[PDB]
């Protein structure tokens, strides 16, 4: 059949009917009869369009504007818009089944049809199928047509239309195939593909069919019984009742005397830090600016060239970091708008960018017997240090100046607004002027600087300002310097990518009084200042650090830690609201005719716990919050989230619930393993035992 | 007096406090430098659950395979990988019994769904690993890529729409006793120039490739001290695991345990009815306990011929196609190779030299110039290592590739709630890795047994659960899916805030977004209102400092600001312009639904109402912003579109030659944007027959002259679709 | 406009790689090219957003007789530059001219704006005309329900209101009429009344009207009514351990 | 041309700094004859 | 001038 095809159509109406049975999931080589009948209606389809056009008046004329629109051999979706965009130009209805033909002098769909039978029958059908909205045309090979419209065509194109459907049926008779004319998805596998099948099947089955066949047939009635007892019983969850002896002291070696006291790693420093106040009217300005005003201020400390060094911490080069400090102060204090350092050739090995190993080719380091793996820096196991805990003491503490400033909302029209505005407000004053928020503010507001300057600045050095603004209780505005500090190059994108900062910050606290506090610092004695008229020290902590993208980009958002210190408020307010009707939160605060203000065991003093208000546990939430920010890194989220396991077993056993611990060693020495270097972690570990050792004495009354 | 901040939890529960615990307000730990170490820790791990097993040669890689399924019985506690067949079919069995019909309705469902999938879903997803450059890319990027190679390979399908024909082909090209492909060359011209270069490749080298996973380090993980690797798999695997988890997804939606397919605020819905289920069923004067679990290794010792034996179960009733389309994924997964991480640095400290050794070059250098540990990770490396920097990982499983069936293994293995014929009963919930346990009996000493129990009946079927992570109380109080439960209350407690930052669309877009964060925590995390409050005025402050839009009082200096001061001191009605035009921020508790654009309509003056919403304004991912998720704005200036932010010129002009032909397509066709356009045509030929047909309109609608009419069939004809 | 694009079509297959993109992409292909791309940029849009915002001209401007009148600069803020460009070849524009539009500049016509924008427009008359009660403080007990997020115009299945959306903006590009067009006439018919002579971008229409047409159902806590007039507002009525009476209007 | 940089010892060789971080810099002493 | 080295930081500078 396919020579008949090739020979008696054209390699156009092949392609065509090809597409179209595609279209319709229909394989061409099995179905040859429709393949011949699609090509059929198709050809004669073009012979109906074909020999006629329209002239400038309209006219039907042989010869451009043909006179008939072919929409039959089309894609679907491309006969379908042909169609809807004919009837939407001429204002006539979208017939609902495809056309095979358009005619534009009486602008009408027509559709062509071909049987073997009377045309009658099968016009007849076709009307009854598809109604009067389409023109009818049926041919047959007996030289029988049945047209809706008799002034359609003209003889000769009815006339040659004819002739070509009895050639084709004489043709067909010749060949003997004019009365023989009367699946879904195959996935089928590879070679490859069955073969790494084959290969792939748990052990016991040579080939995939016999997985097939064993887990279609093969029904298990008890494998698991035999196989448990089977099985060896050393292998067990070996459950122990948990109790109050059970628990013991998390981190043990903290208590150890031997081990060096934790040092201070923060970026900046928290509560030792000082900063030059200087009052301004409220105007936004840049950092620059606002560190040459406020310098410009203290002229006694700009103006100290002569370094008094206090202790240097074991290799940080005094000259170097000095030398990095006025230079600092230059850049800053020049009439010049760039904070950009003047030197940029001393500032490559002061901050120690220079000292950095050249990478070689391959080839060379294989050959180099002498280059080798470098062994893990393991973090050091410190001792528990009583600067922890009086940064926690004093960062919870109320101070005269509050750098929290929120934006506005709109206006408050219903009663839920009203009370969110009422716990906001009572939240805000407490945590306001908790120091902890405006150190909050202060490392959000540097590390917003530092990214600021990290993406706009790649290969030169910089300086930042460490600002931040302070308004007062009277509602006078300060801005606040903390220091200054080295961004040295970068030239590297990406997220953990380090950025040499050399920070310089203003402190008025001895390093010589806590000496195992400070061997990251080296610390000059840069001057002195009477504050309320008494005489006192300003020293210069200078210190090398690292830092990356995403650091700087978290450190922008450590404001979320107020959101953290809300809710928690939030849910308690609610659960007493949930008590007893009407608002809570002025009696939870302050108190009220029949409820006395909230307290809760926030410390203890000579082994005795200590009660504070609701505001304190609020400043205290914060506060803790905020160090978890400072103080994260893996050894931090580690032992949170293993301690996590072992608090609520401690609420399970308060609630009296029996807890069984399946291993508990395992469970400690998770913990434990985190216990290294992190000041917060180890503190946290102190406070865990403590507050572990007074609720077994509360469990025994 | 000393501050000891756990001492809030004397005077409160710590699941209320819990929220406080979570060290979420800090930088989530990151990989610094290789995670190569990762990567083949993970595999010796995985190899060490699975050494009693059988060791072979893979014969169509040549690889080194090791099977522990059906091996022998662990003998001590560790972490085992020998899952008995026999085990995991009478679960799943037990599993079919519970639930008559579920396997054959997934499988019709998964089946048909399939029928009707196109090869433009795989376009759906992460970053997926391209074979041709042997690197990372998008999931287009790489489909595309994939198809280019295999048009040039004489390999289609899928062209030919339906995933059916494109799997097909992808299956197909396995056999190919040569790929030929197209390749990333970097020249040096000084300049670095990337080409197109006709590549070609061995069967053998194919074949590994398309096996092949990509391992980085999971970054930004929070809550645990070491890192870990995450792999992502090539385009070849991407389809078949995809009807694979649409077949694991309709057996699990419809299973009470399951929690994975579960997500938003119906997690405490799930928590509260099995807990209030369970004490219901609770004999009279017994006991019920609830085991807090955790499996560790869950993905080291899950082997991907249990699936295998699982999709062959699941599919028991269904034609032979669907049945090796399912078995597909599987079996990519037992043959699949790790791509091993970067190298190593390796430096001189006399000399003040480093250098990477690359994978391939790993055992090249001898073993004592690597430290302690790398040294004893390569030696036991050594047996599994490939010449070309791959490792064979055959045992095991990697995390988030089978999440769905991982949690119907689960879920049998909980079904079957009983051993022995004991007094006691267990029933819990399933989801990945996290699962949680109740066991009901008469004493606390008959619901250890259950316990112990179901950890060695999980031991059979290749399921570890972790003793030191996991503990067991009375019924009442436990954790599921980082959410605490507790007499009732739970407290769904992770941080779930995301960010309350401007989401990074557009002024108009970044407000409507985060407003509908708010809106949407406030319903579904139960966040406070004064929360909120504070959550809106961060949000606004966020948006002001990126965009420079503060308010037309404030004394912000910048460029922005000096016009949004001028507008300020113009417009007559502050209260109605715009926060990204220095206006008044008007957002409260009650209109967090409402665009902006809308609440301030009636407040605008006639002016800037006009002048913003200018019909023809020259400024001018609506629905959905890049997950997706649909935010309401309104069209306006503020609408405006972004900037089309090792030199890459002929990859950069390849993009710019894929974007123009796609703005002429859409251009012929204003449907193509909305509706993606279906067709097995070429774009040109749908253009040439729109553009003719859109011709012959114009001229007889009276829009086109007779001259533009020639002019326009002239250039018709010579595109040669006429 | 279609000799215009008949001349962008002639000029583009002159080059032998766009001519091969257009041949060898079938229409089906074309929703993976348009997704097609080879860039690394960022993995925090924000922080590209901020990056972006202090550049001098980060707005991609358009070319017509509109976009000349911004001016070159305004008191010393350049806000649009005429250098030439070759990622897009097109202009560039700064956040100063949106602000300079949105201050000077022709007061455009605004009477479609409504019409096309009802149903944001109907969310705001619900949530001013309502009146809000007194607030509850007790434990709730709140129901899972199936409940329809926001009100819509004439609930129907997605695939109705996409032939709907169809219709209604491109009627030319689709086909295979079904019993739904007929069913939803009258909708279609308003709809293009309301919608005839937008300046509009056709797919922000759609997608409007998509967000009109097709239901968001989801699985919430309501203790009270159910209706989606309350559930739009759910946020500010329900609460752990509160409760507010609202009646919207 | 690049293996023989260091093969030679070339690339072993010490680069210059600006004498006044030398004079600054405690470690770099005059090395003996 | 003379020459100073640091051998550790492989660096030299001419002191005049
Ligand atoms: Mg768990
Ligand atoms: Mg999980």
């Amino acid at each position: 059949m396919d020579t008949f095809i090739t020979r008696n159509f054209q390699t156009t109406i092949i392609q065509k009917a090809k597409n179209t049975m595609a279209e319709f999931s229909e394989d061409p080589e099995l179905q040859p009869a429709m393949l011949f009948n699609i090509c059929v209606h198709l050809e004669v389809c073009y012979v109906i369009s074909d020999m006629n056009f329209l002239d400038e008046e309209g006219k039907a004329y042989t010869a451009l504007r043909p006179q008939y629109e072919v929409i039959e051999g089309m894609p679907r979706t491309i006969a379908w818009m042909v169609q809807r965009s004919l009837a939407q130009e001429h204002g006539i209805e979208t017939p609902k089944y495809l056309a095979d033909l358009f005619d534009y002098k009486t602008k009408r769909f027509i559709e062509v049809g071909i049987t073997k039978g009377l045309a009658d029958d099968y016009f007849w059908k076709k009307k009854e199928k598809l109604g009067n909205s389409m023109e009818l045309m049926i041919f047959s090979y007996n030289q029988d047509y049945s047209l809706s419209n008799e002034s359609s065509l003209d003889e000769e194109g009815k006339g040659r239309v004819l002739s070509r459907l009895t050639e084709l049926q004489a043709e067909l008779s010749l060949k003997n195939l004019w009365q023989v004319l009367i699946k879904g998805i195959d996935f089928k596998l590879g070679q490859t593909i069955s073969r790494l099948r084959d290969i792939s099947v748990p052990a016991g089955f040579s080939n995939f069919e016999g997985m097939r066949s064993y887990i279609d047939n093969i029904d298990p009635k008890g494998a698991i019984e035999r196989n448990l007892a089977r099985m060896s019983p050393l292998v067990s969850v070996t459950p122990k009742k948990l109790t109050w002896e059970d628990l013991r002291p998390i981190g043990p070696h903290i208590y150890n005397h031997e081990l060096p006291e934790v040092p201070y790693n923060a970026f900046l420093l928290m509560s030792d830090e000082l900063g030059l106040a200087n009052m301004t009217e409220g105007k936004s300005k840049k950092p620059k600016t606002l560190a040459k005003e406020c310098l410009e201020k203290y002229s006694t400390l700009r103006d100290q060239t002569d370094p008094i060094l206090i202790m240097k911490s074991e290799k940080a080069n005094e000259n170097f970091l000095w030398k990095l400090w006025r230079d600092c102060v230059n850049t800053i204090s020049n009439e010049e708008m760039s904070n950009e350092l003047q030197k940029t050739n001393y500032a490559k090995w002061a901050t120690g960018d220079g000292l950095t190993y050249q990478k070689i080719m391959k080839e060379v380091a294989i050959d180099d017997e002498t280059m080798c793996q470098e062994e893990p820096k393991i973090p050091n196991k410190c001792r528990v240090a009583a600067w922890v805990q009086t940064e926690m003491n004093l960062l919870s503490t109320l101070t005269s100046k509050r750098a929290l400033d929120l934006p506005e909302i709109g206006p408050d029209v219903a009663p839920v607004e009203h009370v969110g505005s009422e716990r906001r407000k009572y939240f805000v004053n407490e945590i306001n002027y908790c120091k902890a928020s405006t150190v909050m503010m202060k490392y959000v507001l540097f590390h917003t600087s530092l990214l600021n300057e990290s993406n706009a600045s790649m290969g030169k050095y910089k300086v930042i300002p460490i600002t931040n603004r302070v308004v007062n209780e009277k509602g006078e505005s300060f801005d606040m310097l903390y220091g200054l500090a080295v961004k040295g190059q970068s030239h590297l994108r990406g997220d953990t990518d380090v950025v040499t900062v050399v920070t310089f910050e203003f402190s008025s606290t001895d390093p010589r009084v806590d000496s195992g506090k400070w061997p990251k610092y080296t610390v000059f004695r840069i001057g002195s200042l009477f504050v309320s008229g008494r005489e006192k020290s300003v020293y210069l902590y200078c210190r090398v650090n690292g830092t990356n993208k995403i650091q700087m980009k978290w450190g922008m958002e450590a404001r979320r830690c107020l959101l953290q210190s809300m809710q928690q408020m939030e849910a308690i307010v609610e659960q007493e609201s949930s008590i007893q009707g009407y608002d809570m939160t002025k009696a939870c605060f302050k108190g009220d005719r029949v409820n006395s203000p909230k307290t809760f065991s926030i410390g203890t003093q000579e082994g005795k716990l200590v009660k504070g208000s609701f505001g304190k546990a609020l400043r205290v939430i914060f506060t803790k919050c905020l160090m978890h920010y400072v103080f994260g890194n893996a050894q931090l989220e580690g032992f949170s989230a293993e301690s996590r396991r072992l608090l609520l077993l401690i609420q399970a056993l308060k609630d009296r619930k029996g807890p069984w611990v399946f291993d508990l060693e395992g469970m400690y020495s998770g913990i434990e393993e985190c216990i290294s270097n992190n000041p917060w972690v180890i503190q946290s570990a102190y406070w865990f035992n403590e507050w572990l050792g007074f609720e077994k004495e509360g469990s025994k009354v | 007096m000393n501050i000891n901040p756990y001492f809030l939890f004397i005077d409160v529960p710590i699941q209320a406090a819990i929220s406080t615990t979570f060290p979420y307000t800090g930088v989530p730990p990151y990989s610094h430098g290789t995670g190569t170490g990762y990567t083949i820790d993970t595999v010796i791990r995985t190899h060490e659950y699975s050494n009693k097993g059988k060791q072979y040669i893979s014969d169509v890689t040549g690889c080194t395979m090791v099977d522990p399924t059906n091996g022998p019985l662990p003998e001590d506690n560790e972490p085992s990988a020998y899952a008995q067949l026999d085990c995991v079919l009478e679960a799943l069995d037990r599993m079919d019994e519970e639930h008559p019909g579920l396997f054959q309705a997934a499988s019709q469902n998964a089946m048909e769904t399939l029928m009707v999938t196109t090869v433009d879903k795989l376009t759906q997803g992460r970053q997926t690993f391209d074979w041709t450059v042997c690197r990372n890319q998008p999931a287009a990027t790489a489909l595309n890529t994939t198809i280019t190679s295999f048009r040039l390979n004489d390999l289609n399908g899928a062209d030919k729409g339906g995933l059916i024909p494109f799997c097909q082909d992808i299956i197909d090209s396995l056999d190919r006793p040569e790929m030929t492909f197209f390749s990333v060359k970097n020249i040096k011209k000084i300049k670095r120039i990337p080409m197109k270069v006709k590549d070609k490749i061995t069967k053998v080298e194919y074949i590994k490739r398309a096996l092949s996973l990509n391992t980085m380090t999971k970054d930004a993980e929070r809550g645990k001290l070491k890192r870990r690797a995450i792999a992502t798999a090539g385009i070849q695997i991407r389809g078949f695991v995809l009807v694979v988890e649409n077949l694991a997804k309709n057996i699990c939606e419809n299973l009470e345990q399951s929690g994975l397919p579960v997500g938003g605020n119906e997690k405490k819905a799930k928590l509260s009815n099995a807990v209030a289920k369970m004490l219901s069923n609770c004999p009279p004067g017994g006991i019920s306990m609830t085991v807090t679990g955790d499996n560790t290794k869950w993905n080291e010792c899950l082997n991907p011929r249990i699936f295998l034996a699982m999709t062959e179960r699941i599919t028991r009733d269904s034609p032979i196609w669907f049945r090796d389309f399912c078995s597909i994924a599987p079996v990519l997964f037992s043959n699949k190779i790790a791509r091993l991480g970067k190298g190593f640095m390796i430096t001189s400290k006399t000399k003040r030299l480093k250098a990477q050794i690359p994978c391939p070059d790993l055992f090249s250098i001898p073993l004592e110039r690597y430290n302690e540990e790398t040294r004893a990770k390569l030696k036991k490396l050594k047996p599994f290592f490939n010449e070309e920097g791959t490792a064979s990982l055959s045992p095991g499983m990697m995390m988030g590739m089978f999440n769905m069936l991982s949690t119907v293994l689960g879920v049998a293995a909980l079904g079957i709630k009983n051993i022995g014929n004991k007094e006691y009963l267990w029933d819990g919930l399933q989801s990945s890795d996290d699962f949680a346990l109740f066991v009901n009996a008469k004493d606390e000493e008959t619901c250890m047994e259950g316990i112990n129990d179901f950890y060695r009946t999980c031991k059979l079927l290749g399921i570890n659960m972790s003793k030191k992570k996991s503990y067991c109380n009375e019924t009442g109080m436990f954790e599921f899916t980082s959410m605490f439960y507790r007499d009732g209350f739970v407290s769904n407690f992770a941080m779930e805030l995301p960010s309350f930052g401007v989401a990074g669309v557009n002024e108009s877009a970044d407000m409507a977004i985060g407003m509908t964060i708010i809106k949407n925590n406030m319903i579904n995390n139960g966040m406070g209102p004064a929360t909120a409050q504070t959550a809106i005025q961060l949000f606004i402050a966020d948006y002001r400092y990126t965009y420079k839009c503060h308010r037309g009082d404030s004394k912000v200096e910048g460029k922005r600001m000096k016009i949004i001061k001028e507008l300020w001191e113009n417009t007559k009605g502050r209260d109605g312009l715009l926060v990204a035009d220095g206006g008044p921020n008007i957002y409260n508790l009650r209109n967090l639904h409402i665009p902006e654009i809308v609440l301030k309509y009636n407040l605008m003056d006639p002016e800037y109402k006009g002048r913003l919403l200018h019909p023809q304004n020259p400024f001018v991912g609506i629905k959905e912003a890049d997950k997706k998720m649909d935010y309401d704005a309104v069209s306006g200036t503020h609408s405006w579109r972004t900037k089309r932010n090792t030199d890459q010129r002929n990859m950069i002009l390849e993009e710019q030659c894929y974007a123009k032909c796609c703005n002429l397509f859409e251009a012929c066709f204003n449907s193509a944007s909305y509706r993606k356009p279906v067709g097995q045509h070429s774009m040109l030929e749908a253009m040439a027959h729109r553009l003719r047909m859109d011709a012959r309109l114009d001229y007889e609608s009276g829009r086109m002259s007779k001259d533009d009419f020639e002019k326009a069939m002239a250039h018709l004809g010579e595109i040669g679709y006429i | 406009m279609t000799l215009a694009k008949i001349e962008l079509l002639k000029q583009l297959l002159r080059d032998n790689e766009a001519k091969t993109v257009l041949k060898q992409t079938t229409v089906d292909q074309y929703n993976i090219i348009r997704k097609f791309n080879t860039s690394r940029i960022e993995k925090n849009p924000s922080l590209r957003m901020k990056w972006a915002m202090c550049s001098n001209f980060p707005l991609a401007l358009t070319k017509g007789d509109m976009a000349n009148r911004i001016p070159l600069e305004y008191k010393g803020i350049q806000l649009k530059t005429n250098a030439e460009d070759i990622g897009t070849k097109g202009q560039m524009c700064s956040i100063a001219a949106v602000t300079w539009w949105n201050t000077y500049g022709p007061i455009g016509d605004t009477e479609g704006f409504e019409r096309v924008y009802e149903s944001f427009f109907l969310r705001k008359m619900r949530l001013d005309n309502a009146t809000w009660g007194r607030i509850t403080f007790g434990p709730v007990e709140r129901v899972r329900k199936r409940v329809l997020l926001n009100p819509l115009t004439k609930e129907m299945p997605p695939d109705e209101a996409s032939n709907v959306i169809m219709e209604i903006l491109f009627p030319k590009e689709a086909g295979i009429p079904r019993e739904s067009t007929w069913i939803h006439r009258e909708l279609i018919k308003e709809k293009r009344e309301k919608l005839k002579g937008t300046m509009i971008t056709p797919i922000v229409l759609a997608y409007m009207l998509e967000r009109e047409l097709v239901a968001r159902r989801r699985f919430l806590p309501v203790a009270g009514a159910t209706s989606a007039e309350f559930i739009e507002m759910l946020h500010c009525l329900q609460g752990e351990n509160w409760r507010q009476i609202y009646h919207p209007g």
